[PDB]
């Protein structure tokens, strides 16, 4: 019995510092991973694998997973909590209910009553066995209001059909009928690609057809696809390719359409690009909200002969992962934080290798542009523009949906010639030419050709051509608030003008009166100092609403 | 040089735009950019934007380097509007400056340059306080999400505690799974709070119960760290003559990096138990092995006395034993925590005043077996490369050392090397380490089988023709002895002895030999065995036959543990050599010093630390002088060691507190602490660094050198030094290693690696590039057989007891248990066992248990640690309530004279 110089008024930790790894959760995650690689760039997939198996990511599983992958606790927690679809449950936290119901609250579904539907589905159905939550646009705006029950997306949903899907345990995704490998080959599929590969079709011929056709980035930025392809292949190898299937832009849904109808057309246009730039592996990054598209691509990639390795990856609820550098970061198993330019992805991208990145739709058209030539593509067009373009039209139209139509249509032409005009009892008031990011234009400016370039004069851009039509029954200022709420949630948090700016603007826009001057100074700062295009375009709704709808600000400054 | 235009003027760079502007006198606001080494810019805060003509959008001047023909404008309305707007965005969430967590933060400074005093944006209600950690307060409502702390924790230190979780404005700094900082893996290194520009992270010492800052120190003093051999340079914050906080300074070894003991364990100098007057044991109070004194109440055993009387009885008792029983009945234990000048005086006092070579210090229980083999093969008593050489190493070997616990700042550079350069780290240690997560391989071999494992790797390199014949031809000897004897130690046969499968042994041997540069670290796991000299020989043999030495990123680095163990040995504080390792038994050496000191010296080498303990039991050693050593806790087999101290006719102890050793003392002399002295100190890299006093000693404590001179005068030695400078001047004339190193040079340069060739050039960090200081210039390889431990487990004692260290505590605990933060972090005696073993004994984690060996028994808590192998008990020796050295086996390595602290047999019974 010996004294000691310490204070003697504290007790030592029974265990080492921090939280510990549980032996049962370690055994369970050992069993769950099987022989899958414990490499870092599979972190998001293994988090999908714990969430899909157990319905949640408990901390005891998260800790076993970081230990199995040699990662720090903060690295896995950092990454997991970045993505909206991962439920991390700590000590003292309840478990996630067995069934999850997600109700979209983006602009189009909100126009058809999404907020009230969320409240109604919450009072009537939420319980210990059902969780009811909001979600951003899930690419079903032509079926607004969209609601997800498990992995089953209900179109034009109400309480009756969602109640019927729950009580029927109707929670799996319904796979439609599509053009499969046998049917695709019977229509001459995988012919242009094989001629390109074998040697008869020269690679320089492919690059020439693209430059002549003028195929531009259908993901929204409109960069010339041939110019990009030459740039990637003009870089020292090894090179890689990544397919952007995030389609997270509210109002956009053309990629989901082409995937669920004719997937191998996209797969061949992809494998063509993979051959032009000599990519060892291709990565398809499909957003989590497309489980129908996920099962279709899983089935059809397996039907392909054994060539280029195709890695199908799965998003986890994050609109920022549609930015090329953020998608790359997400593919490497990290938080989706955009990188700083320069360098650009075509030179230092996925795994610091020169990386070719293309949108689902851009690759979809490669096969046809080659077999039919550039002059067939440039034959279509309107008002001085050339080429085809897929417009995702939602809102107050009689016939919403993807409209493959000539580039350069006016919004008046796109609505009367392709969408049956405005809905019954609505008058054309405003439209979003480029989804959330492209700003809000009034109905009186309906004579502006819609294509890359034509809208910048007006502070807008066509972007992904997510066309949303609003009417006099809709609220234009409430439209811009819904878009700011979206960006405030989607902002990856990296930099001040976007992280704080989106939040500050949303807070200001909820006052009865808008302080347009302060929003003006902030908008200027956001597009001038934000790192990436999310913050650079987040204020585009507010700026255009202030400029093009003076009647919506009666009060004096 | 890149010439470009900046704000209308032609300038030249190299360096980013921000850095050019700072150097031209144009300060550009910056928050997430920390212009200090190791903090690579991130460009997230956007406070530093500039206008680059011809570019659509503004650029962050901290991220962008200039280009030829670049027009950069920082004073444009457009650029200054964006910067002030960024600051206005952040000021909206900041707590009111006057009562904030840091009203004079770097953030508010940048706010004041943009004249952003208020924000017209609404505030967001954010996170609440986190004060669970006793050293640091977390108040994230001042956080700007600049991730300086994240880089601090995950790039500079690579402690890997902090993260930036969630998304958008919910992006939050978190510890592990957003756990409380005080219940997380945080090691309290303080890198994050030193980097934080907002006060969101602050030293707890600075804030009141409302998390408002209250402590603004009067002054700061640059000095060193009193603890370990990394030699970190430190800035000490003094408020009203009290050290209140400490920061990292850009010293050669540490680059502003610290660990918890350097940043927070400074307050032992202010502890109420600090000795302030001399003590003389009461004339009627006898000595006993198990007798305890109360450090707060020594009047039960001691009387207070003047310096004149305490020194008279201190020297008088030693002088009576010398003059009656002879010089042979005295011995001295020096301090490897003191300065080089004090070690030189102490060894001089024992040799000139006691008349013997019975002088030693804690290096006898430390790297004695390592330096024995290094002298035997290289004639060297120091490392061949700095620990910063790990950054140039392709393969890093850490064997028998736990650097993230015991040399943390150095360990941050080995983790940097893995993360930034792709070094392949191989850890060899029975226990798993926190370092193991970054390692390419971790061999968790059986305790006590280094020779078996390392001889397998020499067998792989020698049989597969992986050695460097050019180097073996030019610079080694005795390599043929190794080929003939190494044949029986095959990976297949040695796999069962060390527990490492034979294929991993070959892979490690192939990897080490084929690397372009390989660097070996080792510590007490290698040296503290009855075969520790053999463990070292195998390591040297690995470096000699592969030529992995003498080049950048290569060599042999036995991690020197004490803050001046290397310097105290340089100054001759060991029984067999004068300063600079000159044999006392070489008549030519003895005659040199006899003329330089003016008296005949003993030609026979003295005894070692444990050999003096035994001589005391034989009644041969009767008086001792102990300064800055606590053998009543640090010596093995304490029941016997404390009994030896109880039998001394006369024990003088010079220390800061009434330690377990001073219990048995006849005279206690209150001494100055590190932060109160000036002098030189030699780190593990041979960097000689000068220290200067931060505060004055309390009461009547005196300078160590002064007390040594006062005892020396009373032993007929006419010394009259003025201080450390005058002593350093005398050492330089007998220490060639100090050539071109002068006190003036260290005062202006701070640190100088030795040996130096010129008073202006830097020192030779890497040595042995062109041969060794042996006779032939070559290094002798010395084969090694498998020696068993002195004590091995049987049925009565089925467990292997190993002893060692924890991050927050130092050796015997006499200093760190008196530092408030370190004592709150590790307040109670614990030993570590595997969970499976706790199950078999029916113990729960935190339960009490009895730990017994043939030599002693203790009762303490058990901490459950899966990184501890089955059949092993690991126990720090820092807890007087359950002193590990009551259990340890005092068996000595015959060549090094070091005990086997790392291996004995023990048994556990629940208590
Ligand atoms: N925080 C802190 N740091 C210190 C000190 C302190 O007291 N507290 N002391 C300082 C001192 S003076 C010194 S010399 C250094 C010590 O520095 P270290 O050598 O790192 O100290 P130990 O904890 O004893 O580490 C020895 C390691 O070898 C392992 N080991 C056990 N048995 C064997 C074996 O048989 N073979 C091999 N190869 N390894 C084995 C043990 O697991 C242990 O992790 O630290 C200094 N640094
Ligand atoms: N079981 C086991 N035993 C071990 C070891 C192990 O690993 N396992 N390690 C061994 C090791 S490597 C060694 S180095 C020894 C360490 O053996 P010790 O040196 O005896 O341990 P310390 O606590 O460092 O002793 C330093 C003492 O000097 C006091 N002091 C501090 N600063 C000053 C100063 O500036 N001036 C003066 N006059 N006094 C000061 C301190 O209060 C302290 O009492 O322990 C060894 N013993
Ligand atoms: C915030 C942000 C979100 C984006 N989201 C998407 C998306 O959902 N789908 C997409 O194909 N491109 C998106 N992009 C464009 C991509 O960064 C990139 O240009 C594209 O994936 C490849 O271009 P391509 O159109 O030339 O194929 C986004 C860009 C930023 C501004
Ligand atoms: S803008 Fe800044 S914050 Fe918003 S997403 Fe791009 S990087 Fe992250
Ligand atoms: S804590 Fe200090 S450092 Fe870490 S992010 Fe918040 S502000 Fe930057
Ligand atoms: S203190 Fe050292 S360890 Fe704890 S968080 Fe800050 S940096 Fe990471
Ligand atoms: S590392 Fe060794 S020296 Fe540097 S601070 Fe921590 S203890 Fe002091
Ligand atoms: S799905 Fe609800 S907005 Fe597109
Ligand atoms: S300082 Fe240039 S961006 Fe943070
Ligand atoms: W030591």
């Amino acid at each position: 019995s010996f004294a000691h110089p310490g204070r003697g008024r504290n007790v030592a930790r029974a265990v080492p510092k921090g939280r510990q790894v549980d032996p049962h959760a370690k055994v369970e995650i050992e069993e769950l991973l099987g022989t899958r690689p414990r490499q870092r760039d599979l972190l998001i997939e293994h988090l999908h694998l714990i969430q899909d198996t157990y319905g949640q990511i408990s901390a005891d599983h998260l800790a076993a997973l970081a230990d199995e992958m040699s990662l720090a606790f903060a690295e896995v927690f950092e990454t997991a909590t970045f993505y909206a679809h991962f439920d991390v449950v700590k000590e003292g936290e309840a478990d996630i209910p067995r069934l999850t119901i997600r109700v979209c609250d983006s602009i189009t579904c909100a126009m058809f009553g999404a907020d009230e539907l969320l409240e109604t589905l919450q009072r009537e159905l939420a319980s210990d066995a059902v969780r009811v939550v909001r979600a951003p646009c899930v690419g079903l705006c032509d079926h607004a209001p969209a609601v997800e029950v498990g992995h089953n997306f209900l179109h034009r949903a109400d309480l009756a059909s969602v109640r019927a899907a729950v009580e029927a345990e109707d929670t799996h995704a319904h796979i439609p009928t599509y053009v499969d490998y046998d049917a695709y080959r019977a229509g001459g599929g995988y012919a242009t690609l094989e001629r390109l590969r074998s040697g008869e079709l020269p690679v320089d011929d492919v690059l020439k057809v693209l430059d002549d056709g003028g195929l531009r980035g259908l993901g929204g930025a409109g960069f010339p696809t041939g110019r990009k392809w030459r740039s990637v292949r003009g870089e020292p190898g090894p090179r890689l390719m990544a397919v952007n299937g995030d389609e997270g832009e509210p109002g956009t849904f053309k990629d989901q359409l082409y995937l669920n109808t004719d997937p191998h057309r996209f797969l061949e246009g992809m494998l063509i690009g993979a051959h032009v730039v000599e990519a060892a592996d291709v990565y398809i990054y499909l957003r989590d909200e497309y489980p129908i598209s996920r099962e279709i691509l899983a089935r059809e990639i397996a039907k392909l002969p054994e060539g280029t390795r195709i890695h199908l990856r799965r998003g986890a609820g994050a609109y920022i992962c549609g930015e090329e550098s953020s998608l790359i970061e997400s593919l490497e198993g990290k938080r989706g934080l955009p990188r700083h330019k320069p360098p650009f992805p075509f030179q230092v991208g996925l795994f610091n290798r020169p990386t070719l990145i293309n949108n689902i739709e851009t690759l979809f058209w490669v096969r046809d542009l080659i077999e039919r030539g550039a002059e067939w593509w440039k034959s279509h067009g309107r008002n001085g523009r050339v080429g085809l373009r897929s417009y995702s039209v939602s809102g107050r139209v009689k016939e919403p949906g993807v409209k493959l139509a000539p580039a350069g249509l006016t919004i008046q032409e796109l609505i009367d010639e392709y969408c049956g005009g405005i809905s019954d009892g609505h008058s054309f008031a405003a439209y979003l030419p480029g989804g959330a990011s492209g700003g809000i234009l009034p109905a009186s400016m309906n004579d502006i050709p819609l294509d890359f370039g034509t809208l910048e004069k007006y502070g807008c851009f066509i972007g992904s051509a997510a066309v949303v039509i609003l009417s006099d029954q809709d609220d234009v200022r409430g439209a811009a608030l819904n878009l700011m709420k979206f960006f405030e949630d989607e902002s990856c948090g990296q930099c001040t003008p976007c992280r704080s700016g989106t939040q500050k603007a949303r807070m200001l826009m909820e006052n009865g009166v808008w302080d347009t001057d302060l929003l003006g100074e902030l908008a200027q700062c956001m597009r001038d100092a934000s790192i990436c295009g999310l913050g650079q375009a987040a204020s585009n709704p507010v700026s255009t609403v202030i400029k093009y709808f003076p009647d919506l600000f009666p009060e004096p400054r | 040089t890149i010439a470009f235009e900046f704000d209308g003027q032609q300038v030249e760079a190299q360096e980013t735009i921000w850095a050019v502007a700072k150097r031209l006198g144009t300060h550009i606001p910056h928050l997430c950019h920390k212009p200090d080494p190791g903090y690579r810019p991130d460009g997230n805060c956007r406070a530093c934007m500039v206008e680059i003509e011809g570019e659509r959008v503004l650029a962050a001047s901290c991220k962008r380097t200039p280009a030829i023909g670049m027009k950069v404008k920082s004073a444009t309305e457009r650029a200054t509007k964006a910067r002030a707007m960024v600051l206005e965005l952040l000021v909206a969430d900041q707590p009111e400056r006057a009562t904030s967590h840091d009203p004079s933060s770097h953030f508010w400074v940048q706010a004041d340059v943009l004249d952003v005093t208020e924000s017209r944006f609404p505030a967001a209600e954010r996170w609440t306080s986190d004060v669970s950690h006793p050293a640091m307060s977390v108040n994230l409502d001042a956080c700007i999400q600049c991730n300086l702390c994240v880089r601090a924790c995950r790039e500079v230190q690579v402690n890997d505690v902090i993260g930036m979780a969630y998304r958008a404005a919910g992006s939050k700094v978190v510890f592990d799974f957003d756990d409380p900082m005080g219940g997380s893996t945080c090691v309290a290194c303080g890198e994050c709070v030193q980097a934080c520009p907002t006060g969101a992270l602050m030293p707890a010492a600075y804030l009141d119960a409302n998390q408002t800052r209250t402590v603004y120190p009067d002054r700061e003093v640059k000095s060193l760290c009193p603890y370990c051999g990394v030699g970190c340079q430190v800035s000490y914050k003094v408020k009203d003559e009290r050290i209140v906080y400490a920061e990292g300074v850009n010293g050669p070894a540490n680059q502003n990096r610290l660990c918890v003991k350097g940043r927070f364990g400074f307050d032992y100098v202010h502890h109420p138990h600090r000795l302030t007057v001399p003590l003389i044991r009461l004339e009627n109070v006898p000595k006993d092995a198990n007798d305890q004194v109360d450090p707060a109440n020594p009047w039960t055993h001691f009387r207070e006395a003047t310096w004149e009387e305490a020194l008279d009885r201190a020297a008088g008792g030693l002088k009576a034993i010398r003059d009656t029983n002879g010089r042979k009945a005295l011995a001295g234990f020096g301090s490897a925590k003191g300065s080089n000048e004090e070690a030189y005086l102490f060894q001089k006092l024992v040799r000139l005043g006691f008349g013997t070579n019975n002088v030693d210090h804690c290096t006898r229980l430390c790297h004695a077996s390592s330096v024995a083999a290094l002298m035997e093969g290289l004639n060297s008593g120091a490392v061949t490369a700095p620990f910063s050489a790990a950054l140039d190493a392709e393969v890093i070997v850490v064997i028998g050392a736990n650097p993230t616990v015991n040399h943390p700042v150095a360990a941050t550079f080995l983790k940097n090397a893995v993360k930034q350069r792709g070094a392949k780290l191989i850890i060899m240690d029975p226990r798993r380490q926190t370092l193991s997560r970054h390692a390419y391989r971790h061999l968790a071999f059986r305790p006590g089988s280094d020779v078996a494992m390392l001889n397998a790797m020499l067998n792989v390199i020698v049989t597969e023709g992986l050695y460097d014949e050019q180097y073996i031809a030019g610079y080694t000897e005795n390599f043929e002895a190794l080929r003939e004897k190494i044949v029986d130690f095959t990976p297949e046969k040695m796999a069962s002895v060390c527990g490492i499968d034979a294929e991993t042994l070959r892979e490690v041997a192939r990897l080490y030999a084929r690397a372009k540069s390989s660097l070996i670290f080792w510590g007490m796991g290698v040296s503290q065995h009855v075969h520790g000299t053999d463990n070292s020989r195998c390591l040297i043999a690995l470096a000699l036959i592969t030529g992995q030495i003498g080049r950048p990123g290569t060599g042999l680095h036995p991690l020197r543990g004490q803050n001046n163990v290397q310097g105290a040995s340089d100054a001759g504080l060991i029984p067999m050599v004068y300063p600079d390792y000159q044999s006392v038994e070489k008549d030519a050496v003895r005659e040199l010093f006899e003329e330089f000191w003016g008296q005949s010296l003993d030609p026979q080498k003295g005894l070692t630390v444990v050999e003096i303990m035994r001589a005391i039991h034989a009644g041969e050693i009767r008086g001792m002088f102990v300064e800055g050593e606590n053998p009543a806790m640090s010596d093995p087999d304490l029941n016997h060691a404390r009994h030896a101290l109880a039998m001394l006719d006369h024990l003088v102890v010079q220390d800061l507190f009434l330690t377990e050793t001073a219990f048995h003392a006849d005279v206690v002399l209150p001494a100055s602490a590190f932060a109160e002295k000036a002098g030189t100190f030699t780190n593990t890299d041979r960097r000689v660094q000068i220290a200067q006093p931060v505060v004055a000693p309390p009461g009547d404590a005196r300078q160590d050198w002064w007390i040594i001179q006062e005892l020396a005068r009373r032993l007929d030695l006419d010394w009259n030094y003025g201080g450390p400078a005058d002593i350093f001047a005398e050492m330089a004339q007998v220490m060639p290693s100090l050539n071109n190193i002068t006190w003036e040079r260290l005062e202006r340069e701070g640190a100088v690696t030795y040996p130096v060739d010129a008073p202006d050039q830097p020192g030779n960090e890497i040595i042995f590039y062109a041969g060794f200081p042996t006779e032939s210039g070559r290094a002798k390889i010395v084969p090694a057989a498998i020696v068993p431990p002195d004590e091995v487990p049987d049925d009565e004692f089925p467990m292997v007891l190993s002893t060692g260290r924890v991050l927050e505590h130092w050796h015997t605990g006499s200093m760190t248990r008196r530092a408030g933060v370190l004592d709150a972090l590790e307040p109670e005696a614990v030993a570590f066992m595997a969970p499976k073993e706790l199950y078999r004994l029916g113990l729960r984690p935190g339960g009490s248990m009895r730990l017994e060996t043939r030599r002693g028994a203790v009762v303490l808590k058990v901490r459950s640690d899966r990184d501890v192998p089955i059949g092993m008990i690991f126990m720090p020796f820092c807890y007087a309530e359950a002193a590990a050295n009551l259990l340890t086996n005092p068996a000595l390595d015959p060549l090094g004279k070091i005990p086997e602290f790392k291996f004995c047999a023990a048994r556990v019974v629940p208590a």
